[PDB]
């Protein structure tokens, strides 16, 4: 019988998904997942996230080639110290990657490509959403002070609801009803990064909702005021801040008394205020640009 | 005996005592159509001769005709003035 | 009336209503082809079995829009010379008329304008095309189109002779002497031009048209 | 890695096979990964020709699948009712849509819009468009744009500010767009059009500069709309300045000799308010006045010199005439059927001689009163590469000048019947006028031919014949009825005296013959003066007479056109007097006169003033033979009443019939049941006549410009008398003083012409609301050919 | 109304033209010259031979159809060619003789190895001529670059017992034969 | 010509509501003709239990707030006949403010009435028609005409203290901003979506930033007008552009905080940390004001042509087309209750002042809503 090598998946601007990506990411997540403990779903699950990821890409990746804004080789050379994973295993030939593609360069290289490219047109455009208030920014740093107070370190994992820009009141009970849900199987005593990983809009659904280690005035201020009064491991219900509802777990917390001695601590709140910039505009605009987009899956 | 309307046949290019007195032996080509504009006539059959004809016939009042021939050389110099202001 | 067939089976039908000959219904078939299949195996057939139908069909202002878009789309076709002929052909056809044809009157005073397009779109296929099949045809057409306008050109000057304009007469014939020298119509034009040269009181050159007749009505 | 030993297409419907495989980074070589298939499939929809590609393997063959994009069937725009099919199909079309194109479904969204978009600019900002996508058989799609159309926005004010010296009524009653539609202007609306608003500026401007304003000056305009968008709001700000008065106009320039005449048009009443009408009408009368002389380019520019201390404005004008022009050729395009000499014939300017513009237009204007063409436009175009020739192109489109009549009567009852006729007045384009009818039955024959050459001779002179035969015998000469068989010719002469006026004269000659006669009053008088004393209780009688006449005509003719005029005068007399060698001696004349009058400027609204007149009367002691009387009465003369029915009766003497049929089908004098002297219905005409008509002429409510000038309606009102000047009243005092002329016949209706195929045709339905006693009515009545 | 079998294939015209008389020269006396002729009315001296009038055929040259997936099609002087494109390979010949097989024509040399045959004689009832053609045919299948490609060939054109030899009816009658095969083609796929 | 041809059906119908009290009209009182079928900004103007309201030839009124019962009248129309009777056309609405009555007019005149009678103390001419509401602050009167002008009359004696330029597009919607006093300072809108501050002593221009994305084809898809009052609070001022964006900007700065694709062309409300809005298509909702998450939305009055809102003992309130008057929950869409008013439409702004409710229908009776 006819084997069928690949397809286009998806439908987006001018552009095609093909079935040779969605396993890939598959195949990749699922490898992961298996390093990291963390049990993952049902074939169908796990695949609308990875062709709602996939989609996202593509789009961003049409925006670059129309915006004209291409990739160097030295640019491929350093992303060979962390995504290659040099640093920690001492190998350059593509024998380490032995899970799956037999060993292949040109495929790892172009998903390297892909990578750096999406992230670069998603800097610039977030970037150049961005407005600085200079009494923001005083604001910020005079609340940076009294011994660096809420010096407090947070590794947390999120999961987004998503809603429409202008959503109609039926969907706005259907998503009410749906962040209930998951919060009550949070809070009952489900794992959520298996919650995340079936249940999650953001990009980050693939690795679990993970945001990393941060600093709480980091957060776009939807979470901090929540988020000040929790341990390790509560689950925050559901919020809201134009992109549909919010979800928070407390994976980790560590706190300490250092303080860095304003001259220099101006400079660190202006990062800190980018940061909560960048991550909240970053939202809107992946969003914005979601509902813009043509797409048709194809089955 | 012909006692019906006919109208004026004006036939040629207008002509004026002034224009027909700016005119002089030695003008090239260019200078007299300037001076006179386009001749509505000129000699096909090889020679370069200009006629400017001025035909008037009001009706039945009787034909008049003023004829200018302007002969010129072979690179255009005028060479010869020949005015008849009347019939013969 | 034109079902909702593949284009084969429009096509076939088309075709045998050409043949059967008529031209109407098989007009209705090539148009819906042309208009539903723009493209295929059967594109630029249609479009030439269009020219030849409206021609028939004497659908003239048809044929001319058809054959100017089929000219200005396939200009290197190798059956291009075709579509000039039928081009010539076309235009001539536009040149006549039926009941003064019934009662033989002379249509060569009439308007011109279809006589010299027919002629430039010949010369053009002769000159472009010298061993094409429908060069002979087209020197013949040529011929008579030159004669026609030498004629057209002789009716204007017996006019203005009539009338008594004498430098329109010698610009007339001085016109057909130098586009059509040598057609009929400028041998019975020249005791035109000797007479307007004359009643002009220009005696030289009435002598000199008089020498060009006597030299050549010989 | 693995050899690629076939590849194979399906689902190519448009895009050939070579075009693909040149598409595609595989060249059937070998050494290909899923890579390469991938990026192949990628390249292949890069292509934009595919909506789905597929790639499979079956052994060592390459299986391409891939649906191209469906192509469009047919485009149905469905529920539009104020935008055309054809306007927006075109926009769509404009829009890079149409049958046969492959349907990029990534925008139909963006084609809604645009028609969207279209319908804004049509005024319609609240429509609303949706695209259904229809699957048929072949893979192809119908697109089928189904529209609601919005509410139209409609001015719900326009606001002049500003304006002190004019209220803003006065001012915006002149514009286009209005705010308020009266009650009994049904057809009027409410609507906004940009081109109207920008004309409409320009009409408040026009008419404050020419009411006195130099300094009049529009300081902007705003449109808006309500939040709805089912209203509009115009405002216009403006500063009217201050009036100014004329100083003086000093021409300068090079005038070439008419300074005189330049000076003579740039006249001024010292202190007179400006006008910038008038300062264009005086720029316009000094490019015609150079026109005149051949200068068919000069350069006429006026500028104010402004005095605002003074508030006084001096004109400057500026002349530069340049050079003279000459006419190289006159060229007539159009002319499929006219022979050129009959449009050459016509022109006043001569081909090589200077130019007047003036001949021009009055060679335009005669070969639009020729009336073989239905448009006639002049364009005098400067011959390349030359300073001072030009090339002046009539271009004409042609009519159908000729006219035909048909019918049938009794058909077959007796014996065969038919009515025909055909009037030509460019026969097979040579200009010749040529007329035949005839008519056919048991009870009479008819027969007549006419045929005139307009151009005998190159002036002008026209000459014409005309043969007529008329019989009313009856076949076998069954019984000794009444009977009239007359015959003749007529040779007509006509020669111009100016541009308008022409003359005529020819002779005719008639023979006429009449017998078996019923005697009644009139007739048996008119007998006795030729010196006829017929019996008169009986109707066996004879009468021969052969007649030379001397014909005369005079015709004034300035109409706008040949056919439906609009405006000028046309008056015909004709006459004829009997040479003396006549058997019988008389004299007759006849006047028509039709005026035109234009109410518009665009001359859709005319009046329309008509006339005609006749008297005859003998000359010794001899009488008008009343086969010449005249008619009235009829689509020609009075509408609204049957043809020659007005005027007088006949009064019949008792007296036997040469039959006597049992259905008492006699007339009222038959001496079976009348003894005494009786009157009829049956019209005899007279020798004096007098009708008059005035009709208003009006566009065509329900026809496009396309059929205009085809159709053309018309309401009027008709006069009509006839009388017998030598009625004998202090005899016959029982009966109607025949020789009255004061019974005059009116009516009034309304009248359509259409220039059919089969020449024109005239309906119209009259009612006579004033007539007298033995008049038939006949209120509706269809004619063909020329009326009057 | 009334019409006649040859309104078809025939010029929509009186012919009169032909009657048109020759053109000539004018001789220029001595001691002048005649005006410069302009030469946008001048007629080149064609010497071909060619139909004129009622003899000339207007219908519009068949061109091949090419309807199995094809390209670059054309139509010689005498002979047509074809070529096909999807991987049709050797097995394009089988086909090619199925679809004469088809026709049930009377196949008279079958030289499978040259893929070439040859027939006898065919005969097209067209209700567009007055007379009906025939024509003997020579197909066959060749390989170029990639795959195969079919090719037909007409031996000679006779009407009513005596042979022609007109360009356009050699045209018209490889194009007939031509569609034949790749109507055929088509069908079988 | 046909009068059966033109109609689109996309209005909601009356929605059933169980009123939890009984909507009662305190008194009624007829003032001219009234707005009528015309767009304007005409309203009633509450000031020490007195009620002004005027007409658009101008019948200006004065009505005991109590019992509508009237202390003086005067009409503005020609009152010396320096031509017929020709009609003010007044589209200002009145303003009150020190004992002066300011109401703006079509025919660019600005009337400044006086209190005790009617006396017109001053009229003054503008730059164009005086569609906007006037506003009084800082002894100043502003006005901002059809124009694109924003003129700052002297209270006094009306004379011009100066005049500020605003870019005017080819096509606008009917009406204009009102300035707002902030801080020595006047925002207002425009008709091109480029929300402005100007300081109150002169026209030196503060900062301007655009509020519109425009994002259009074609004019009528580029349709940015500012048409609302922009709303200053701790800093921070609230705008809003028909087919735009509900943003929130520095008032010195002027650079946005955040944005919202949400449009109108009515006034909305800052109570406390809520934003009550009504959308371009009559659609009733609540945000925050610190960021736009649309608290609460209702869409059963939508298309309904509605009033800008107005907060009444706790409770929003909006009238509508059909003369309809709607009570809205704050903390939910449900409806409160409802109540019919008027035949003819309501078209302008509502009052509500002094725990009293005036509104003004289309055809000039100046209601009063109690309970």
């Amino acid at each position: 019988a006819p084997q069928v090598v690949d397809k286009v998946a998806a439908v987006v601007n001018n552009g095609v998904v093909l079935e040779s990506d969605v396993d890939g990411l598959m195949q990749s997540v699922k490898l992961n997942a298996a390093q990291a403990r963390q049990q993952l779903p049902d074939d169908a699950t796990l695949r609308h996230q990875i062709m709602e990821r996939l989609i996202m890409d593509q789009i961003i990746l049409q925006m670059g080639q129309k915006m004209g804004v291409k990739i160097s080789d030295e640019q491929l050379d350093q992303a060979i110290a962390n995504i290659a994973k040099q640093n920690n295993m001492t190998l350059d030939q593509m024998r380490s990657r032995l899970a799956y593609d037999g060993l292949n360069y040109n495929t790892y290289r172009n998903q390297i490509r892909k990578e750096m490219i999406i992230s670069e047109v998603r800097n610039n455009e977030v970037r150049r959403r961005i407005t600085i208030l200079p009494q923001e920014v005083e604001s910020l740093a005079q609340q940076v002070g009294n011994q660096n107070d809420a010096s407090t370190e947070l590794n947390l994992s999120h999961i987004l609801i998503p809603l429409p820009e202008n959503p109609t009141s039926d969907q706005v009970n259907e998503a009410e009803s749906q962040a209930r849900a998951i919060v009550d199987q949070a809070r009952n005593g489900a794992d959520f990064g298996k919650l995340a990983i079936a249940h999650s809009a953001d990009q980050q659904a693939l690795n679990g909702g993970q945001m990393g280690w941060g600093r709480i005035q980091e957060l776009p201020g939807i979470f901090a005021q929540a988020l000040s009064t929790a341990k390790k491991g509560d689950i925050v219900g559901p919020i809201r801040s134009g992109v549909g509802f919010h979800i928070l777990k407390v994976n980790d917390l560590r706190g300490e008394s250092k303080n860095i001695s304003d001259a220099a601590q101006k400079d660190r709140a202006y990062r800190m205020l980018m940061n909560r910039k960048f991550s909240e505009e970053a939202a809107s605009w992946m969003q914005e640009q979601r509902a813009s987009a043509y797409v048709k899956i194809l089955s | 005996e012909r006692v019906v309307y006919r109208p004026d046949i004006n036939q040629g290019n207008y002509l004026t005592a002034n224009d027909v007195s700016k005119i002089r032996v030695g003008m090239t080509q260019q200078q007299v159509a300037y001076a006179l504009g386009t001749p509505l006539m000129s000699d096909p059959f090889g020679t370069n001769t200009w006629f400017y004809v001025f035909r008037q016939q009001p009706g039945h009042e009787g034909v008049t005709q003023q004829t200018l021939t302007l002969t010129f050389n072979s690179s255009g110099v005028l060479t010869n003035i020949d005015n008849k202001p009347a019939l013969s | 009336e034109v079902p909702d067939n593949p284009p084969n089976e429009i096509y076939a039908t088309a075709q045998q209503k050409l043949q059967d000959g008529n031209w109407r219904q098989a007009i209705t078939q090539l148009e819906a082809l042309d208009n539903r299949y723009p493209f295929g195996p059967y594109s630029q057939q249609v479009q030439l079995d269009l020219i030849y139908a409206y021609y028939k069909n004497a659908d003239l202002p048809l044929a001319q829009a058809a054959i100017d878009r089929f000219i200005r789309l396939n200009p290197t076709h190798p059956n291009i010379d075709y579509v000039m002929y039928m081009r010539g052909l076309t235009n001539m056809a536009l040149d006549d008329s039926a009941l003064q044809g019934f009662f033989g009157v002379d249509r060569s005073d009439r308007d011109p304008q279809h006589a010299r397009a027919a002629f430039s779109d010949f010369s053009k296929l002769v000159r472009g095309y010298p061993n094409s099949q429908y060069t002979t045809d087209a020197t013949k057409r040529l011929v008579f189109l030159k004669d026609r306008l030498a004629k057209y050109e002789y009716s204007v000057a017996e006019y203005y002779t009539e009338r008594g304009a004498w430098v329109a007469v010698v610009n007339r014939v001085e016109g057909m002497l130098r586009d059509y020298p040598d057609t009929q119509a400028t041998r019975d034009a020249l005791p035109l031009m000797e007479n307007a040269y004359r009643q002009m009181q220009m005696n030289a050159q009435a002598e000199k048209v008089a020498k060009i007749i006597a030299a050549n009505s010989s | 890695g693995f050899v690629v030993k076939d590849i194979h297409f399906e689902g190519l419907q448009r895009v050939a096979v070579g075009a693909a495989l040149l598409s595609m980074p595989v060249r059937t070589g070998d050494t290909v990964n899923d890579e390469d298939i991938s990026n192949t499939i990628r390249a292949l929809f890069a292509t934009g020709n595919f909506e789905d590609v597929r790639v499979l393997r079956d052994g060592d063959t390459l299986l391409v699948q891939v649906k191209e994009r469906p192509t469009i069937a047919s485009i149905t725009f469905s529920g539009n009712k104020s935008v055309k099919d054809d306007m927006l199909k075109q926009n769509l079309e404009a829009s890079g849509v149409r049958v046969g194109e492959s349907l990029d479904r990534t925008t139909i969204a963006d084609i809604e819009k645009g028609l969207e978009d279209f319908y804004y600019s049509v005024g319609k900002y609240s429509a609303s468009v949706k695209a259904v996508v229809t699957p048929l058989p072949r893979n192809r799609v119908d697109l089928k744009l189904v529209f609601q159309e919005g509410v139209s926005a409609e001015i719900q004010q326009i606001n002049i500010v500003g304006n002190h010296a004019f209220t803003t009524d006065e001012l915006i009653s002149h514009f286009q767009l209005r705010d308020e539609v009266p009650w009994w202007n049904v057809v009027g609306d409410r609507k906004y059009q940009k081109q109207k608003l920008a004309g409409d500026l320009e009409t408040l401007r026009s008419y404050y500069l020419d009411r006195g304003y130099a300094r009049f000056n529009i300081d902007s305009t705003q449109v808006s709309l309500t939040p709805d968008k089912k209203g509009i709001y115009v405002t216009v700000n403006i500063t009217e300045g201050d009036q100014y008065k004329l100083s003086g106009v000093e021409v300068s320039g090079n005038l070439a000799g008419h300074s005189a005449e330049i000076e003579q048009l740039t006249k001024i009443e010292p202190g007179e308010l400006y006008n910038g009408t008038k300062v264009t009408k005086m720029e316009d009368d000094i490019k015609k006045l150079l026109g005149r002389y051949g200068y068919a380019y000069p350069r006429v520019q006026s500028m104010p010199e402004i005095n605002d201390a003074d508030k006084t404005v001096k004109l400057r004008v500026n002349v530069d005439a340049g050079n003279r022009f000459y006419v190289r050729k006159i060229r007539f395009e159009g002319n499929d059927t006219s022979k050129d000499a009959v449009l050459r014939r016509e022109m006043r300017q001569m081909e090589g001689a200077w130019l007047g513009s003036d001949l021009v237009d009055q060679g335009k204007e005669r070969l639009n009163r020729l009336g073989f063409f239905e448009t006639v436009d002049t364009d005098t175009q400067r011959v390349p590469g030359s300073p001072d020739q030009v090339d002046v192109v009539y271009k004409v489109k042609e009519r159908n000048t000729g006219s035909f009549n048909f019918g049938i009567g009794y058909g077959t009852e007796s014996g065969v019947s038919f009515q025909a006729g055909v009037q030509q007045d460019n026969w097979l384009g040579t200009g010749y006028a040529v007329g035949i009818n005839g008519t056919k039955n048991d009870y009479q024959t008819y027969a007549e031919l006419s045929v005139t050459n307009p151009y005998f001779t190159v002036d002008g002179v026209s000459l014409g014949g005309r043969l007529f035969y008329n019989d009313f015998q009856a076949d076998d000469a069954d019984l000794s009825d009444y009977t009239n068989k007359s015959y003749g010719t007529d040779v007509t002469l006509g020669f111009p005296i100016n541009e308008y006026n022409s003359l005529r004269a020819g002779l005719g000659y008639v023979h006429n013959s009449l017998s078996n006669m019923q005697p009644q009053v009139a007739m048996w008088r008119y007998l006795y003066s030729m010196g006829e004393h017929p019996s008169t209780s009986d109707q066996d009688n004879s009468f021969k007479t052969d007649d030379f006449t001397f014909n005369y005509g005079w015709t004034y003719n300035k109409l706008d056109r040949g056919y439906f005029p609009t405006d000028g005068s046309r008056v015909n007399l004709t006459g004829k007097v009997t040479i003396p060698g006549s058997d019988n001696e008389y004299y007759k004349v006849t006047l028509d006169t039709a005026t035109y009058v234009p109410i518009d400027d665009d001359h859709k609204w005319v009046v329309l003033g008509r006339t005609r007149w006749g008297y005859g009367d003998g000359l010794g002691g001899k009488e008008m033979p009343f086969y010449e009387n005249f008619y009235a009465g009829g689509s020609s003369t009075v509408r609204g009443f049957q043809s020659n029915t007005i005027g007088p009766k006949a009064v019949y003497f008792p007296h036997q019939a040469s039959n006597y049929d049992p259905d008492y089908d006699y007339e009222c004098a038959t001496q079976d049941g009348a003894k005494d002297l009786c009157k009829s219905d049956d019209a005899v005409g007279g020798n004096a006549m007098a009708v008059a008509s005035l009709e208003f002429i009006t566009p065509t409510p329900f026809i496009s410009d396309k059929y205009a000038n085809s159709v053309r309606t018309s309401f009027f009102w008709d006069m009509g008398t006839v009388w017998d000047t030598n009625w004998d009243s202090s005899q016959y005092s029982g009966y109607p003083d025949y020789s009255d002329p004061s019974n005059i016949r009116m009516s009034a209706g309304i009248a359509l012409q259409w220039m059919s195929p089969l020449g024109p045709l005239v309906f119209s339905y009259a009612q006579p609301f004033k007539k007298y006693d033995g008049d038939k009515a006949e209120q509706f009545q269809f004619n063909i050919g020329k009326t009057w | 109304c009334s019409s006649d079998s040859r309104y078809k294939r025939q010029v929509s015209g009186d012919e009169a033209y032909l009657e048109a008389a020759p053109l000539a020269e004018l001789h220029a006396p001595a001691g002048m010259i005649l005006p410069v002729t302009s030469g946008d009315y001048a007629i080149p001296v064609t010497n071909g031979s060619g139909a004129v009038g009622k003899a000339l055929d207007i219908r519009p040259p068949a061109q091949p159809l090419a309807l199995v997936s094809g390209a670059r099609t054309q139509f010689t002087g005498d002979t047509a060619s074809l070529l096909v494109e999807n991987g049709r390979g050797n097995t394009l010949w089988p086909q090619v003789v199925s679809v004469l097989q088809a026709k049930n024509y009377t196949i008279t040399q079958r030289d499978d190895a040259g893929q070439t045959l040859t027939t006898d004689w065919v005969q097209w009832n067209r209700l567009d001529e007055d007379e009906q053609y025939r024509g003997r045919y020579q197909i066959s299948v060749k390989p170029q670059g990639y795959q195969q490609a079919v090719t037909v060939k007409l031996l000679n054109l006779e009407q009513a017992g005596k042979p022609v030899a007109d360009a356009a009816s050699m045209q018209r009658y490889s194009t007939e034969m031509m569609n034949v095969i790749s109507a055929g083609l088509d069908k079988s796929a | 010509l046909f009068n059966s041809e033109e109609d689109v059906v996309k209005m909601s119908p009356l929605p059933t509501v169980e009123n939890q009290f009984t909507p009662t009209t305190a008194w009624s009182t007829s003032v001219g003709s009234g707005i009528g079928n015309f767009y304007s900004n005409l309203h009633p103007a509450l000031a020490d239990n007195v009620v002004y309201a005027a007409d658009r030839a101008g019948l200006v009124k004065a009505l005991n707030a109590d019992d509508g019962k009237e202390i003086w009248s005067v009409s503005l129309a020609e009152k010396d006949g320096w031509f017929s009777k020709e009609p003010a056309l007044l589209s200002g609405g009145v303003t009150v403010s020190g004992g002066h009555v300011y109401i703006g007019s079509e025919k660019a005149q600005v009337y400044a009435l006086n209190t005790s009678d009617g006396t017109v103390a001053w009229q003054t001419k503008v730059a164009g028609e005086a569609l906007s509401r006037p506003v009084v602050s800082d002894g100043l009167v502003l006005i901002h005409t059809s124009n694109g002008q924003l003129q700052a009359l002297n209270e006094a004696d009306g004379a011009v203290k100066w005049t500020v330029n605003l870019d005017m597009p080819s096509l606008s919607l009917r009406g204009e901003s009102a300035p707002t006093t902030a801080f020595g300072a006047a925002v207002v809108g425009g008709d091109n979506g480029r929300v402005s501050a100007v300081l109150m002593e002169q026209g030196q221009m503060i900062w301007q930033q655009r509020i519109s994305q425009a994002t259009g084809s074609t004019e009528i898809d580029r349709l940015s007008d500012v048409d609302t009052t922009p709303v200053v609070v701790n800093g921070v001022v609230f705008a809003l552009a028909y087919n735009g964006n509900l943003t929130a900007l520095d008032l010195r700065s002027g650079q946005i905080m955040w944005k919202r694709e949400l449009g109108s062309v009515n006034d909305f409300i800052v109570d406390g940390n809520r934003i009550y809005l009504v959308d371009q298509n009559d659609r009733v909702m609540a945000l925050t004001i610190d960021g736009g998450v649309t608290l609460w939305t209702q869409s059963d009055l939508l298309h309904r042509l509605l009033t800008s809102p107005v907060l009444y003992n706790g409770n929003l309130v909006v009238g509508d087309s059909e003369g309809y008057l709607h009570w809205i929950n704050v903390e939910d869409g449900r409806f409160v209750a409802q109540q019919k008013v008027d035949s003819s439409g309501f078209q302008t702004e509502p009052v509500a002042a002094d725990g009293k409710l005036l509104i003004q229908a289309k055809d000039g009776t100046v209601y009063s809503i109690t309970r």
